[PDB]
């Protein structure tokens, strides 16, 4: 029908419009009582979570309205009495705990020294919506109305203020902990056969998890030293725990476009540790490139730090992907050459000059290879598609095509190859030498233009 | 003509002294003087004489101060507890508006004035000047609060309680005796889940018990209804309660008052699974009048 | 009509 | 102090049961309706498709066929020796087995399709009640192949 969520609105739009009216008068109580008609729609059941959401949305706005009336109230000096207790009264929870959270910051914001204590008390007293869906939206709600309220480093010196950076940190990774449990929850409720929905349902709200980790990364107080002990920690522990391929690919994606990349590289074999442990369903190859392209970004970032001699990213990644790939049962084995790629692709980046290493990602990929007791591989193959790819990146990066010919184990990777693509990947190579003029070649670079020319005539 | 004579009574504090209010039928809501034990109770009984010229012949005028309790509203089921008397005129005459003065000494006032169902309990002053065939009456009504200091002992409730492999909880409140404006902070945990529950909430529920032995009559009333959980909790899982009863306006528990009516409360704590089957566990509170400071 | 089940004491 | 926030202090959830699968899984599926014997003879079964985690429950997942009068002995069973106030069937339609009626009686599609949903409704009220999941005639309607009704009914 679709009508329930219009119906709703409708409703809403009713209330709010009354609501508003006895904040004209000052009739607070009566505006209140309307306020709590109005959230009372959100206790809905029969709306799917995009009706939801908007409907949602439409509450947050006018919601806005009354919390910005007691701000302004409670900052002239005229402050309501019991306020924080008469919204309780409410008889249904999801009403009395909007209204709750709503009237907790006002609280925070006009009286500093209750900080810590209304923090506390609002993300624990969330226990109470046990749903997931309307659960969720109000722990997100939690979230959005405490964003600037929230203890910190660079904050004013109002020595009567309550609460420090260490409360920031539990109150959010609470909120994470509690929201993932619900959003995870979703999996299990229901009925049997509207499986791909729900997972379509969840996929629709995993932004709403993801705002928790957002937020800890907008704390200016969240250092390298906290992150390493006390987030990442955190949130990994819900990560490796939840056994939820959904949520473990998003979480463990979201950590990496979130957090910066002085923090990734003191945490990287923490963070690739995790990977190894995820379900297998988990797509870990796009989770490892996306941190690899993320760290090849910093690279080429100047007016900025570049990557410490002690960090050596190489031999970390190259030995982590091996035993990633080692935890997984049945990885695709053009995956395990899409990851050959990107290790090519970080040496190229973050080592430019170290050539050694490039020979030895494909020195590595042959081992692969040979000990994969491989059939002839055909030019439609995934796997001599990303073998293509691998081989193309020294060939379109380097300055000197010269260097690509020094490599010692570029051209034994062309045996695995079809009888087609020997003959188009020889012809690229040997196109590229000519385009770009050629210098006198040095005895083993001599050696190298003749193997490829064998390849493309036999 | 109309009546030749009108009875008022006005109390020598009725400047100063604090007033408060009783629910009755309907939603009414009465304004009587607050009173407590052993106040002494003293005013002024003012006569207007309103026929001027004819004269008011009557065999004694007297003020009795009353206590009782009123049982389904039956007349002849009245129980007086205290009653005191002041006669103020011997037999004789009013041919003009007169005032007596009255005194009642350090006033017992064992009980605390309550209006229910099938019971109420009230003070009140009674003048009345007697006459041949009928008593010109007038009645004047007080209320009264008992008073208490906490408790010496107060334990929390806590209780494992469930279906047998179905469904297991610990539910913990932190008193077992609240005042009119406490807070029940409490919590539910939940042990073993092998139903499917949409909500569980508390209520705060009042039993009037009337009667003697098995002549025994119970009027139950649902104060509150208060949702404490919204959706399916797993093991491991605890539910927080906050329940401020100051919102609902209760009596003080009184029990076995003149061993003629109890008046109870209890915490219904109350599951509601998918198919609206409810399971339930109700727990006596004891509720009491708080004294203030002064 | 809606059924109500004491929750038993172990 | 300017806000009572007092709450009573809680245990952690430990992290197989705060993430892992809720253990009140039971779901029951009245479908595919068939006719079974020609003439005289002839009447509708339907498939009891169970699934579910419940310990007591014998089997994880069964499916077996059964009759409108199978509905009626359970709900019967359960009137003895439960004490549970059982929800309504659908309705035993009688006039329907009548002939020369304006409708295929007993096997007209929109009362085969409504009497389905009732038999659904009732078996999933039913299973769901706990003081019901005890009784042995439960158990041997929805996992035995076929009902032994000469039994004794014990649990």
């Amino acid at each position: 029908g679709s009508k329930l969520l219009d119906e709703a609105i409708q409703a809403v739009k009713v209330q709010s419009f009354q609501m508003k009216r006895c904040l004209d008068k000052n009739k607070l109580m009566d505006a209140l009582k309307h306020a709590s008609n109005m959230l009372g729609e959100l206790r809905t059941s029969m709306l799917s979570p995009k009706s939801y959401y908007e409907l949602y949305m439409a509450i947050s706005d006018e919601l806005h309205y009354l919390e910005v009336y007691l701000t302004d109230e409670f900052a002239k000096g005229r402050k309501v009495a019991d306020l924080y207790e008469l919204v309780q009264y409410a008889g249904n929870i999801i009403p009395r705990l909007y209204l709750l959270i709503t009237v907790g910051v006002v609280y925070v914001k006009s009286f500093p020294q209750s900080r810590k204590d209304i923090l506390k008390d609002l993300v624990e007293m969330c226990r109470g919506v046990q749903h997931p869906l309307r659960g969720l939206f109000l722990r997100n709600y939690l979230l959005q109305c405490t964003r600037n309220i929230l203890p910190d480093e660079g904050e004013p010196t109002d020595e009567e203020t309550t609460g420090d950076i260490s409360d920031s940190m539990d109150f959010v990774l609470l909120n994470f902990a509690e929201m993932n449990k619900l959003w995870v929850r979703m999996q299990h409720q229901g009925h049997s056969r509207d499986r791909e929905k729900r997972e379509r349902e969840r996929q629709e709200l995993r932004i709403l998890v993801g705002t928790n980790l957002v937020r800890l990364s907008q704390l200016e107080g969240v250092n390298v030293e906290r992150y390493k002990q006390i987030v990442l920690t955190g949130i990994l522990e819900q990560v490796v725990n939840c056994r939820d391929a959904l949520a473990q690919e998003y979480l463990m994606e979201c950590i990496i476009q979130v957090f910066p990349d002085e923090f990734h590289l003191q945490t990287l074999n923490p963070f690739l540790r995790a990977c190894a442990e995820l379900h297998q369903n988990v797509n870990v190859k796009n989770i490892i490139i996306a941190l690899i392209d993320r760290l090849a970004l910093f690279a080429h970032r100047e007016d900025g730090p570049g990557i410490p001699a002690d960090i050596k990213l190489f031999d970390i990644f190259s030995q982590q992907v091996a035993t990633v790939i080692q935890s997984r049962q049945d990885m695709p084995s053009e995956d395990v050459v899409s990851l050959q790629v990107s290790l090519i692709n970080l040496a190229m980046k973050c080592y430019p000059d170290r050539v050694d290493y490039v020979d030895k990602v494909l020195e590595t990929t042959v081992e692969i290879f040979n000990k994969l007791n491989l059939e002839h591989i055909a030019t439609s193959s995934a796997v001599s598609k990303e073998l293509t790819r691998l081989l193309k990146i020294p060939v379109d990066t380097y300055n000197n095509i010269l260097t690509v010919l020094k490599l010692k184990h570029f051209h034994p990777l062309f045996e695995y190859f079809d009888y087609e693509s020997r003959k188009s990947m020889s012809c690229y190579v040997l196109s590229n030498v000519l385009d770009y003029n050629t210098e006198i070649v040095s005895q083993d670079q001599v050696d190298s233009i003749m193997n490829l020319v064998s390849t493309l005539i036999q | 003509f109309g009546p030749i004579c009108e009875i008022d009574i006005v109390l020598n504090d009725g400047e100063t002294r604090k007033m408060a209010e009783m629910k009755t039928e309907d939603g009414k809501v009465e304004k009587h003087y607050l009173f407590y034990d052993g106040e002494s109770v003293s005013g002024k009984v003012n006569l207007a004489f309103k026929q001027p010229g004819k004269r008011l012949e009557h065999q004694g005028i007297r003020i009795e101060f009353v206590g009782q309790i009123e049982l389904f509203n039956d007349k002849s089921n009245t129980h007086e507890f205290v009653n005191l008397v002041k006669e103020l005129a011997l037999p004789g005459e009013l041919t003009q508006s007169r005032s007596y003065d009255f005194e009642f000494m350090q006033v017992e006032k064992p009980y605390e004035s309550y209006i229910g169902a099938n019971v109420r309990l009230r003070y009140f002053l009674k003048v009345t000047i007697v006459r041949r065939l009928t008593d010109l009456v007038k009645e004047y009504d007080l209320i009264v609060h008992q008073l208490a200091t906490y408790p010496d002992v107060n334990n929390s409730i806590k209780m494992e309680v469930g279906i047998e492999d179905c469904l297991h909880i610990e539910f913990e409140y932190n008193k077992s005796k609240y005042h009119l404006k406490d807070v029940i902070v409490g919590k539910i945990y939940f042990l073993l889940v092998r139903i499917k529950i949409q909500h569980m909430e508390l209520q705060l529920i009042k039993k009037e018990i009337t009667g003697i032995g098995p002549s025994t009559t119970t009027e139950t009333e649902t104060i509150a209804k208060y949702e404490i959980m919204d959706g399916a909790p797993v093991k491991g899982e605890s539910i927080p309660i906050r329940l401020f009863l100051a919102g609902y306006d209760p009596t003080p528990t009184m029990r076995d008052v003149n061993k003629k009516f109890s008046v109870r409360y209890f915490l219904n704590l109350v599951l509601v699974d998918e198919e609206d089957r409810r399971y339930f566990k109700q727990q006596e509170i004891i509720l009491w009048r708080k004294a203030p400071e002064k | 009509q809606p059924e109500l089940y004491l929750l038993n004491t172990m | 102090t300017v806000a009572d926030t007092r709450r009573l202090i809680t245990k952690p959830q430990n992290l197989n049961d705060a993430y892992g699968p809720p253990s009140n899984f039971l779901e029951i599926d009245v479908s595919n309706p068939q006719t079974v014997g020609v003439g005289r003879g002839r009447f509708t079964t339907y498939e009891i498709r169970v699934k579910t985690n419940l310990p007591i429950f014998k089997l994880k997942e069964s499916t077996v066929r059964r009759r409108y009068s199978d509905f009626e002995w359970l709900r019967s069973e359960l009137e003895r020796e439960s004490k549970v106030v059982v929800p309504p069937l659908p309705g035993k339609a009688f006039l329907r087995q009548l002939p020369f009626r304006g409708d295929d009686g007993i096997f007209d599609d929109n009362f085969i399709e409504e009497r389905k949903q009732g038999l659904e409704q009732f078996i999933n009220k039913v299973a769901g009640h706990p003081l019901a999941q005890n009784e042995r005639c439960l158990h041997m309607f929805l996992q035995d192949e076929i009902i032994d009704k000469s039994y004794t009914p014990s649990k």
